[PDB]
């Protein structure tokens, strides 16, 4: 009756924006990502990636509400460093890593189905 | 009603294995024994073939309305 | 400030799961990774069913759901295939579905099984994966099950049909080194199967300095896609979603 | 220097009233030089220490040795040289109180400085000459050095 379809939980319906940038007011070198239509997929392992970086002062992630479908991203970084640009360090950091481990995965499949 | 095909839990393919399974039992199986010669090792899709309960055979006795 | 450098042990291969163990990572890497095997790799699964006659004892919302469940053999053609909402045609064209169709009419007085293998499709690549079979509905002599379905492409996500893995088992720390769950009585838990302990201890001995690293995995799939097709998969769609967040964030900085 | 306080401690007891906290243990010490009393609360499960065991303690005001205040917020990229960097156990906290023997007639010979390391308690008794440095709802830190 109320249950909203299926699909809107990865979709982007027409005139939303994939992710918006807001800085942060109350601390200087911070700002905040709402991301839309993701998960703790995408919000914990970045959350993760910028934590391995030296230069972020603060990195966390919310959902604000499950039955919604946002992520809230507050990164905040010494004064030298964009928050924007430890965002996309942080995701050509993952993606370099997932790609090694594709080809890692594919290595140890083929060496496996030969032994 | 009729054995699921789905376990719920885990998402494993259940509903080709009631038939196998009661011809299991007919060979003189304990029901754990049967479970396992099917394959279920967790025990959410032991609990959906121990605990399944066949209505439709009995459903089947009326005759259809055509 | 980089990547870690992760490695891969596959410690078992069979056609039904896949046994590996990722070490030099994040916890978070490997939750997400375990998180999209369940819901964000894309199988064929049955929908849009349109029934022309049933006269069986389940109703026609009971059939349609069964049939929906039903794995499908998509292994090299998933990838290919596009999503139907975001095809150009009457939502139906080879491109982006694969046409069933069952007809089945029992006869006989024995009871009739519409099993999978009463399911033709209009495609090879795709078939029932039990092709004992699964079981649809039990016919009595007179009845008629008569219906056309399609199988789109669609991930656990949406819905559970979707979902190719039948139980991803995921473990770390299997000696309890961190300390990340604490047992009041550690002598009353049964040692994992990755355990490297003796049996005079309960517990590792704790690591202050210590990372979760070493995940073991045990990806059991369902039928619809080999288990390392799973992985592989599910790896190159957690990199895609990363690039195309990166491509929006480009975007808008820009 | 901004050192408030400074001696070295021997462990005399562990856990006195028996166990009731699986990571933190009340140890109680005692002084050979000032012979001040020390109870403190230590997260035994990251720095063990058991019975016996001796240790440099230090308050002070600040970290980096040079009066430089702290600010009292979390910079982990700290360039200026911490005097953290020469002890294991480095704790931060607020001195919530400081009793003593006085009257209203006569000061205080012995206080009392009760300090809080976000829940980790310390209390430090002793003469009051050596306690001058502590003021009520100040911040300090901890810095605790086992010796050989
Ligand atoms: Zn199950
Ligand atoms: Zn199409």
């Amino acid at each position: 009756m109320n249950a909203p379809p299926a699909f809107e939980s990865f979709l982007l319906f027409e005139g939303e924006k994939k992710i918006t940038i807001n800085k942060d007011t109350k601390v200087p070198n911070a700002c905040l990502f709402t991301i839309n239509k993701e998960d703790h997929t995408l919000g914990n392992i970045i959350k993760s990636q910028l934590l391995k970086d030296p230069q972020v002062l603060f990195a966390g992630y919310k959902v604000p509400h499950p039955l919604e479908h946002k992520i809230i991203i507050r990164v905040q970084t010494t004064p030298d460093y964009s928050p924007q640009e430890a965002f996309t360090n942080a995701i050509t950091d993952l993606i370099s890593e997932l790609s090694l481990l594709e080809e890692r995965f594919r290595v140890a499949i083929k060496d496996k189905q030969e032994g | 009603m009729i054995i699921p095909v789905r376990c719920f839990t885990c998402g494993k393919i259940v509903g080709n294995k009631w038939e196998a399974y009661l011809g299991l039992l007919q060979a003189e199986y304990t029901e754990g024994d049967a479970l396992d010669a099917l394959g279920l090792k967790r025990y959410c899709c032991r609990r959906m073939l121990l605990a399944h309960v066949d209505l439709i055979e009995k459903l089947l006795n009326y005759a259809p309305l055509e | 400030p980089y990547a870690n450098q992760p490695t891969v042990r596959i410690t078992e291969l069979t056609d039904e799961n896949v046994k590996f163990i990722i070490e030099n990572t994040d916890l978070a890497v490997a939750n997400s990774i375990r998180r999209v095997f369940i819901a964000e790799v894309p199988i064929i699964a049955i929908d849009w069913v349109q029934i022309d006659a049933n006269s069986s004892v389940l109703h026609d919302e009971f059939i349609a759901h069964r049939l929906g469940l039903i794995p499908l053999t998509s292994d090299d053609i998933v990838d290919k295939l596009q999503y139907s909402r975001d095809c150009t045609c009457e939502e139906f064209c080879p491109e982006c579905s694969v046409e069933f169709t069952l007809d089945v009419r029992c006869n006989e007085d024995q009871t009739r099984h519409v099993t999978s293998r009463d399911l033709i499709s209009n495609s090879p690549r795709v078939i029932p994966v039990t092709s004992d079979d699964i079981l649809i509905v039990k016919l009595r002599k007179g009845q008629e099950l008569r219906l056309r379905a399609y199988a789109k492409k669609g991930f656990g996500k949406e819905h559970a049909k979707w979902n190719p893995t039948a139980g991803v088992a995921f473990e770390y720390d299997p000696d309890n080194a961190l300390r990340h769950t604490v047992y009041p009585k550690p002598e009353e838990w049964p040692k994992s199967e990755y355990s490297e302990l003796d049996e005079d201890e309960s517990q590792a001995p704790y690591d202050p300095n210590g990372k979760p690293e070493r995940f073991y995995y045990n990806v059991e799939s369902c039928g619809s896609l080999r288990p390392e097709t799973i992985v592989l998969s599910a790896l190159s769609g957690l990199k895609k979603k990363l690039s195309d967040l990166q491509t929006q964030l480009s975007h808008e900085i820009q | 220097a901004g050192i408030l306080f400074e001696d070295i401690f021997d462990v005399k007891d562990i856990d006195p009233e028996g166990k009731k906290f699986d990571r933190v243990s009340r140890l109680h010490c005692e002084s050979e030089s000032f012979k001040m009393d020390l109870i403190l609360d230590v997260n035994i499960q990251i720095y063990p220490v058991d019975l016996g065991d001796k240790f440099r303690l230090v308050i002070a005001s600040t970290l980096y040795e040079d009066g430089t205040l702290d600010d009292g917020e979390y910079n982990p990229t700290d360039d200026r040289p911490s005097r953290a960097d020469q002890f294991e156990y480095v704790m931060y906290g607020k001195v919530y109180r400081i009793e003593g023997d006085e009257t209203s007639t006569e000061a205080a010979t012995r206080l009392s400085a009760y300090v809080s390391y976000g829940g980790l308690l310390m209390r430090l008794q002793g003469d009051a000459n050596n306690l001058h440095g502590f003021e009520v709802d100040s911040r300090v830190y901890l810095l605790m050095k086992k010796l050989a």
